[PDB]
């Protein structure tokens, strides 16, 4: 909490939503690795402490 | 007895006048999806594609 003050740095809350957005697939497949990664990783601020 | 101009001119011919491939715009609109020609050849460049 302390060196939360210091630090300049805060989490930019769209960088892993605006990627994957480059590469896409066909909608025929069943698997996705973007929705993948969106369901594997949850970002909410709380990973940041 | 004189203006400045940033493209070329050059006094038409006609007073009808028709399309024509042969300046200087459309020469760079050219130059410029040749070198997206080029770009897109490769795909080191874009890999997810």
């Amino acid at each position: 909490v302390l060196l939360q003050r210091i630090s300049p740095l805060q989490i930019d809350p769209t960088i892993i939503s605006n990627t994957m957005s480059t590469v896409s697939e066909s909608t025929t497949q069943t698997l996705s690795p973007a929705s993948s990664i969106l369901g594997k990783l949850r970002p909410s601020n709380s990973d940041f402490s | 007895e004189v203006l400045l101009l940033p493209i070329d001119h050059q006094p038409a011919n006609v007073t009808t006048p028709t399309l024509d491939f042969t300046n200087e715009l459309t020469n760079w609109r050219a130059r410029v999806c040749e070198l997206m020609k080029n770009l897109v050849d490769n795909q080191r460049y874009q890999p997810g594609w």
